[PDB]
């Protein structure tokens, strides 16, 4: 369908090693969205190839509240380019970067939401995502979680079914990984733990700027709690973050289900949540379409400037 | 706080 063309380049979001996220508004339509713009050499180079096969059909298969939406794929010569649904309020990162600490309720709300998300990948797409972090954790214009970057994420991997790859974020890795075990599932729900507890406690878990030293904290260290932290709170956050995954909180049969009975969710109606009836902590305070102010000015502050992807270009339809 | 963290694979 769609080319380079197509689009009007408006303000850089991001930039990394691989690319960077535009701003981007559709000619024919006026709508907004964010266009990821990946170099293919540097993709080649760093042998990224299947990682963004798998983003592209990660995306293009699911649908879902909190999971980010794909419009167009489609590449060049030299570049391949994501044509996603622009989410205004920026990442989870930028946020607690500020903030510091989220309230247990405003932590809840999103943690129910990616509760959700992870349970629908897990369940109805057989994916287990591996990459849950700050960063990949996005608020759309009224308030609600979009998990990104599916490039990490596991296909064909059904209930028990166990994976080798060594992956994710190094401040992330579940102990089960890091053991250079075969792991389930359950290591997304060490990642919620990991995010939950960044929410609630201001910190990580485990950390050291020397990865030796991190991966033996997240090996043989306890998780220390905040007296500020309640008691369902600590009881969620031991439970996501025991370091044997058959003990996790979702780490038997019945996956997500145990953590949505916890008693920290207690308040919470699943359906209600899938169906957003439940109002937002935050929405997003934004001027007008083009307001990024929840992307760095370190980026948006800028001026805008082999192979061949089998099956890459798409289109959405309904 | 923490710095942006990177994502990899082996
Ligand atoms: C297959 C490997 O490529 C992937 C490796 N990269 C990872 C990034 O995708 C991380 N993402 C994490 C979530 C936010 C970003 C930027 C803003 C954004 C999206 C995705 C959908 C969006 N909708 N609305 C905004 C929006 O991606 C960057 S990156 O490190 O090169 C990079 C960085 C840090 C920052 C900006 C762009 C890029 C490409």
């Amino acid at each position: 369908r769609v080319t380079m063309n197509e689009f009007e380049y408006l303000k850089l979001l991001g930039k990394g090693t691989f690319g960077k996220v535009i701003l981007v508004k559709e000619k024919a339509t006026g709508r907004y969205y964010a266009m990821k713009i990946l170099k293919k050499e540097v993709i080649v180079a760093k042998d990224e190839v299947a990682h963004t096969l798998t983003e592209n059909r990660v995306l293009q298969n699911s649908r879902h509240p909190f999971l980010t939406a794909l419009k167009y794929s489609f590449q060049t010569h030299d570049r391949l380019c994501f044509v996603m649904e622009y989410a205004n309020g920026g990442e989870l990162f930028f946020h607690l970067s500020r903030e510091r600490v989220f309230s247990e309720d405003r932590a809840r709300f999103y943690g129910a939401e990616i509760v959700s998300a992870l349970d629908y990948l897990h369940s109805e797409k057989n994916v287990v995502y591996r990459d849950l972090k700050l960063e990949n954790l996005m608020l759309d214009k009224d308030g609600h979680i979009k998990i990104t970057d599916f490039g990490l994420c596991k296909e064909g991997i059904k209930d028990g079914a166990t994976m080798k790859t060594f992956c994710g974020t190094p401040e992330y890795l579940a102990p089960e990984v890091l053991e250079d075990n075969d792991y389930g599932r359950a290591v997304d729900w060490w990642g919620l733990g990991v995010v939950m507890y960044e929410m609630m406690c201001g910190r990580l878990p485990f950390y050291n700027q020397d990865h030796e030293k991190l991966f033996e904290l997240i090996l043989m260290e306890e998780i220390r709690f905040p007296r500020t932290l309640g008691p369902e709170a600590k009881s969620l956050l031991s439970g996501l973050l025991k370091k044997d995954p058959k003990q996790r909180l979702g780490g038997g049969s019945e996956d997500a289900k145990e953590i949505m009975q916890h008693r920290f969710f207690a308040g919470i109606v699943w359906q209600h949540v899938y169906e957003k009836k439940l109002s937002p902590p935050f929405k997003p305070q934004v001027t007008s379409e083009t307001d990024t102010r929840y992307f760095d000015e370190e980026f948006t502050a800028q001026m805008i400037t082999r192979p061949h992807f089998p099956q890459f270009d798409y289109s959405a339809s309904s | 706080g923490r710095p942006r963290t990177t994502s990899f694979a082996e």
